[PDB]
């Protein structure tokens, strides 16, 4: 028979899990599920969970998926007989589930062995440390930072076994992975016998675990947070990795452990999440795109992006449109010429150079940013450690199509020197912005670039741009300096989104969240094309500027930097063809890095020189 | 609604009327109630323990419930079905099972309770229930409850021994403590409401006082004679700064962190003392005598990797003093540095990676190059370590000694008077507690920046870059000087910054200059 829902409201049992065991009730549980996806209603009418199969047949995913909320919402006390047995409430759940996916899908068992319902947006979260032993063999949500990820690995959602004294035979016993099978009896026969694992009846299904603690902010502060592992079903494995902050949905289990009694001295149960749902907490938009064509201008676009750059610094203006093409970037040359547009960047301590490359970090795609006291080459390169043996990938290696920062300016200028000769850190497959005090010490005019920081003369032909500034003290900087900070402490200070608007004021004509969207739409959507005739004025150019540096050097690498920085100047103008006046300004950077490279020795010389060809236009 | 189970009864005892040390336990104590003081040295992670089991038997189906276990984990003896003679194959049930919450807390005696400096005797108090999570590591608590014997789980099969029971193997016994009591011996208006009636009177009586900053910088180190700049700096980084974080995402320190440069015999330690008995949540240590990875952080593995708080969380949220920071290593000093302004110390050895606020104010003691303070020397490098760090550090104070007769008449008199009175010859214009309350009063509130505030602010960074016409003044000099300026209106109880509060920064900041 099958009890009312009124009826199996009252527990009428030892536990709800015992009333949910009890066979009548269970069978009004498994019609009260079905009944209670048919009865969520969505706004539109359809059941919230029709609308979940039929995602899930367009998706073929294995395992259906009912928000607990919903379950409050409808069969409220199926939501709360849940709470108290989620494993006892979703076994039925899960057999619902796949009777309705198979009802809205023909043959959906067999596209699915199996379906599983996954729970969905769990209503109460508990932290490790609120967590304790009467949390366990029930569903609780836990936030926290994942200690670490174990690897994926194949594992037997059931195995039958051999008996050798008996016949070779067994039932498929599920592993419900918090102890071992462990028969300790053989089904031939009612005694004790040799267990070898028989793989006639074995379910086999991913698994995974995944360790939740705490996050630093949710211990208290001087306190090392509370871990408690974290197990993903199958089909939920890999969803989390390694110091990842997630909200998991698990059932807290504790199982005995002899090790764990003998270090605590009295007999003792580990405890593990299981988590029956999993819920984990850059690109360009379309819209992001129409309106980042609507607010580029054919011309000043540059200007626009340049005071968008750098919004924290005050003044270095230069520097701004250095990074902004290094930022906007080029289309990748092969056969001589690199896509990625490098800058440099050199002053005296103040300078919030650094300021502008911590900007370009979120400018960048997947910036990486580094310091060459603070990240050696090697360590940079990659990373070693036991899992067996594995490899972490290096910070320039993660810094991937996206402009990539350095500072301090030697390892990790070896690292710099040995990628841009070697196109390879691996390689760097990005953009290289540098934010380097000049010998470790405030800016001097008379050392010559080489010398403010040690590099290579073909690692400055490669920069796209390089900058120097000379630290300087006027009454007007000063006080423009001034007003900037006490208004940039007046908006970070508690007292001053609205708000957050008076606090930008309008510092940046960009915001810096749009101008990166817009660099990378004006990357990939737009792709730059170099201009034929503005490409020949840049090529007599070019061999005018290797003239000119063998006058008071200049390369055709600094040529092909010139080409990438017009496709750096169309894309901040968002043009697929590279303008004339973009292969000007490219040149115009190109020679601002040429005159930056002994600056006090060559620039005048090179500026007189230049004065026609810096410009095309 | 499930049938609900008989609950567990926990009693606890308190206020016994005596309290041993660690040391002081004995074998013949075990058995009886006893009261310990002593500093938890660390707690172990709640656990299950199965105060109560439930087993099934294979062979008939029949189950027992709630089965008491030993220190080991035991099975029942015979079936409880009189047909069956089942004695093994019996199946735990958590549910049927009752598991009481499990904590184990190391404690070892106190440090100053040992009289010869020995190593305190540690001791093994047993947390259960309530009592788990009932107390802190490294924090003092006394622990009243039954002293226990643990024996050895291998010679129950699961140093002179006893035999012939265990059978022919031996046990060892080991000492324990369960603790049935736990008890720690170690906004502005939710301050006060904590702070009782008369607390608040006095409290409200001193911040109604207008010459508030000049009396708690004068109460500053009663016993110190002179060193009022030295003072006043502490006082106001006692008080502290409010944080502050850019749009960009720059983040701002508010503690306030000094360096103090002096030559020997300036009782800059016992201003160090002093400061650490002073600020809750605070460690003082002697750098010569330490280990810099360490003091940042720890790393041990635990019965597998783990990790262990290092010295700057014992001072985190607080005022971290440095003695002989001369003496420390200049790495230190760096690693310092790589911790001050962006704190977040972090873990990545043994392959497990942790993370660490470390939200600190610093407090240093040195000896100058040469072993006492060159004004000649320059304010940079009289100490050697890190430009940025010294850039960043809000203050350097110098201190030199003064050959004037009446200033060396008056010290003597002073530590005369001190060695003959102890405490009454010292006559500061606050007492330390009501002096501390007042701080955690200003710490509630937040100082606010002034327009006129932020003029005059810009106002004294270019005196600041004028003095500097270039090193010793920069950007981080101006955040020093707002930092101040929040503890000079903390200091005053003035709810904003004030004009004169950044004048007595930028006052505080020149003679940091010298």
């Amino acid at each position: 028979e099958e009890l009312t829902l009124e009826s199996l409201s009252n527990v009428k049992a030892n536990s709800y899990s015992e009333w949910i065991t009890q066979p009548n009730v269970s069978r009004t549980i498994a019609r009260e599920l079905k009944s209670f996806l048919l009865e969520y209603t969505d706004e539109t009418g359809r059941s919230v969970y029709g609308a979940r199969i039929r995602t899930l047949g367009e998706m073929n995913s294995e395992s259906l998926e009912v928000n607990y909320r919903h379950l409050a919402e409808s069969k409220a006390i199926l939501a709360l007989f849940l709470a108290k047995c989620p494993e006892e409430m979703l076994k039925i759940f899960d057999l619902v589930a796949m009777e309705a996916t198979e009802l809205h899908y023909p043959d959906y068992a067999r596209i699915h062995s199996e379906i599983h319902v996954r729970i969905s947006d769990f209503p109460t979260i508990y932290s490790l440390r609120e967590l304790r032993e009467s949390n366990l063999s029930s569903l609780v949500r836990v936030t926290g930072v994942v200690t670490r990820r174990t690897g994926v690995f194949p594992q037997l959602k059931y195995v039958k076994f051999n008996c050798l004294k008996c016949g070779s035979i067994l039932g498929p016993f599920f592993q419900d992975s918090n102890e071992e099978i462990r028969i300790s009896f053989c089904t031939n026969c009612k005694s004790k016998g040799p267990f070898r694992v028989n793989g006639e009846k074995t379910v086999y299904r991913n698994y995974q675990r995944v360790t939740l603690q705490e996050a630093p902010g949710t211990v208290p502060p001087g306190r090392l947070p509370r871990h408690r592992e974290v197990i993903l079903l199958a089909d939920l494995v890999d969803v989390s990795k390694p110091g990842e902050e997630v909200e998991v949905t698990g059932i807290y289990k504790n199982n005995y452990d002899g090790n764990l009694n003998a270090k605590n001295g009295f007999p003792v149960f580990a405890t593990i999440i299981e988590a029956n749902s999993i819920k984990r907490r850059f690109s360009w938009t379309e819209e992001e795109e129409r309106e980042f064509r609507k607010i580029s201008r054919d011309r000043g676009i540059i200007d626009k992006i340049i005071s968008s750059m750098a919004p924290s610094i005050y003044g270095h203006r230069d520097i701004k449109t250095a990074v902004a093409c290094s930022l906007f970037g080029g289309v990748p040359k092969n056969v001589s010429i690199r896509g990625d547009i490098n800058v440099l960047l050199l002053g005296d301590p103040g300078t919030a150079k650094s300021q502008i490359l911590k900007y370009v970090e979120k400018t960048a795609h997947r910036a990486v940013f580094a310091t060459g006291q603070g990240a050696s080459a090697v360590g940079l390169t990659a990373s070693v450690r036991k899992d067996e043996w594995t490899l972490e990938g290096g910070a320039l290696v993660l810094a991937d199509k996206g402009v990539c920062l350095i500072d301090e300016f030697d390892q990790d200028r070896t690292s710099i020197h040995e990628a841009m000769e070697q196109q390879s850190i691996l390689q760097a497959r990005c953009s290289i912005i540098a934010a380097a005090n000049p010998n470790g010490g405030r800016y001097n005019s008379t050392l010559p670039l080489a010398q403010n920081v040690s590099l290579t003369e073909p690692i400055l032909s490669r920069f796209d741009i390089l900058c120097v500034v000379r630290d300087l003290v006027d009454e007007e900087a000063d006080e423009r300096l001034a007003t900037f900070v006490v208004d940039s402490h007046v908006r970070s200070h508690p007292e001053n989104l609205q708000r957050q608007r008076k606090k930008e004021e309008e510092i940046s004509p960009i915001p810096q969240e749009l101008l990166m969207k817009y660099i990378h739409y004006a990357r990939t959507k737009i792709y730059p094309k170099l201009h034929q005739m503005d490409m020949d004025k840049v090529s007599r150019v070019y061999a005018d500027l290797r003239r000119e540096s063998i006058s008071t050097p200049i390369t055709v690498r600094h040529l092909e930097s010139i080409l990438r920085i017009a496709e750096s100047f169309a894309k901040m103008r968002l043009s697929e063809f590279v303008s004339s006046y973009d292969l000007d300004r490219a040149i115009k950077v190109v020679v601002d890095s040429f005159v930056d490279a002994q600056k006090v020795s060559v620039r005048r010389q090179l500026r007189r020189s230049f004065a026609i060809y810096t410009l095309g236009h | 609604s499930p049938e609900q189970t008989e609950r567990v009864f926990q009693i606890s005892f308190f206020n016994l009327p005596t309290v041993h040390r660690i040391r002081d336990i004995r074998s013949e104590k075990i058995g009886s109630l006893l009261s310990i003081s002593g500093t938890v040295t660390r707690t172990s992670e709640v656990r299950p323990e199965l105060y109560k089991a439930s087993f099934t038997c294979d062979m008939c189906r029949a189950i027992v419930d709630n089965v008491e276990q030993s220190f080991k984990y035991t099975e029942p003896t015979f079936c409880p079905n009189p047909s069956c003679e089942n004695r093994a194959f019996w199946t735990l049930n958590v549910t049927r099972s009752r598991f009481l919450d499990w904590q184990k807390v190391r404690i070892q005696e106190n440090a100053n309770e040992i009289p010869t400096g020995s190593m305190p005797r540690t001791l093994d108090v047993i947390l259960r229930g309530d009592s788990v999570e009932r107390a802190k590591p490294g924090d003092r608590c006394k622990f009243t409850g039954v002293e226990i014997v643990v024996p050895d789980v291998t010679q129950l099969g699961l140093n002179s021994g006893v035999t012939g029971l265990l059978g022919v193997r031996d046990l060892t016994y080991k000492i324990s403590f369960l603790a049935c009591h736990v008890i720690s011996i170690g906004d502005q208006e939710v301050f006060l409401n904590s702070l009782s009636s008369d607390e608040i009177n006095e409290l409200k009586e001193m911040v109604k006082d207008e010459h508030i900053y000049d009396k708690l910088v004068r109460s500053i180190a009663p016993a110190v004679f002179g060193h009022e700049a030295v003072k006043k700096g502490i006082l106001l980084q006692m008080l502290g700064g409010v944080h502050k974080s850019t749009v960009e995402g720059i983040k701002l320190r508010g503690d306030i962190n000094i360096c103090v440069v002096g030559d020997p015999s300036t009782s800059k330690s016992q201003f160090l003392k002093y400061v650490v008995g002073f600020a809750p949540r605070s460690v003082y240590t002697s750098g010569k005598a330490s280990s810099a990875a360490g003091l940042t952080a720890a790393v041990v593995r635990d019965e597998d990797y783990t990790i262990e708080a290092g010295a700057l969380m014992l001072a985190d949220n607080g005022i971290c003093c440095i003695d002989e920071f001369d003496k420390m290593d200049i790495s230190d000093q760096v690693a310092i540095h790589e911790a001050m302004e962006q704190q977040t110390i972090s873990i990545a050895k043994a392959g497990i990676h942790a993370t660490l606020n470390a939200r600190t104010s610093i407090l240093a003691a040195a000896n100058p190059v040469g072993g006492r303070y060159n004004r000649k020397l320059s304010l940079r490098g009289n100490l050697n370590m890190t430009a940025p760090i010294m850039s960043r550090f809000d203050l350097f104070f110098v201190i030199l000694d003064d050959c004037n007769e009446k200033i060396d008449t008056e010290l003597a008199s002073h530590i005369v008077d001190l060695h003959m009175k102890r405490d009454e010859a010292i006559e500061p214009p606050f007492s330390a507690e009501q002096l501390r309350r007042y701080i955690k009063y200003a710490r509630t509130f937040k100082p606010i920046l002034t327009k006129e505030a932020r003029s005059y602010l810009v106002e004294k960074y270019k005196e600041l870059r004028k003095d500097d016409a270039s090193y010793r003044i920069t950007v981080r000099q101006l955040e020093s000087m707002i930092r101040l300026s929040e503890a000079i209106a903390r200091a005053n109880c003035v709810d904003e910054i004030t004009p004169s509060f950044i004048a007595e920064a930028y006052d505080l900041l020149r003679q940091s200059i010298i």
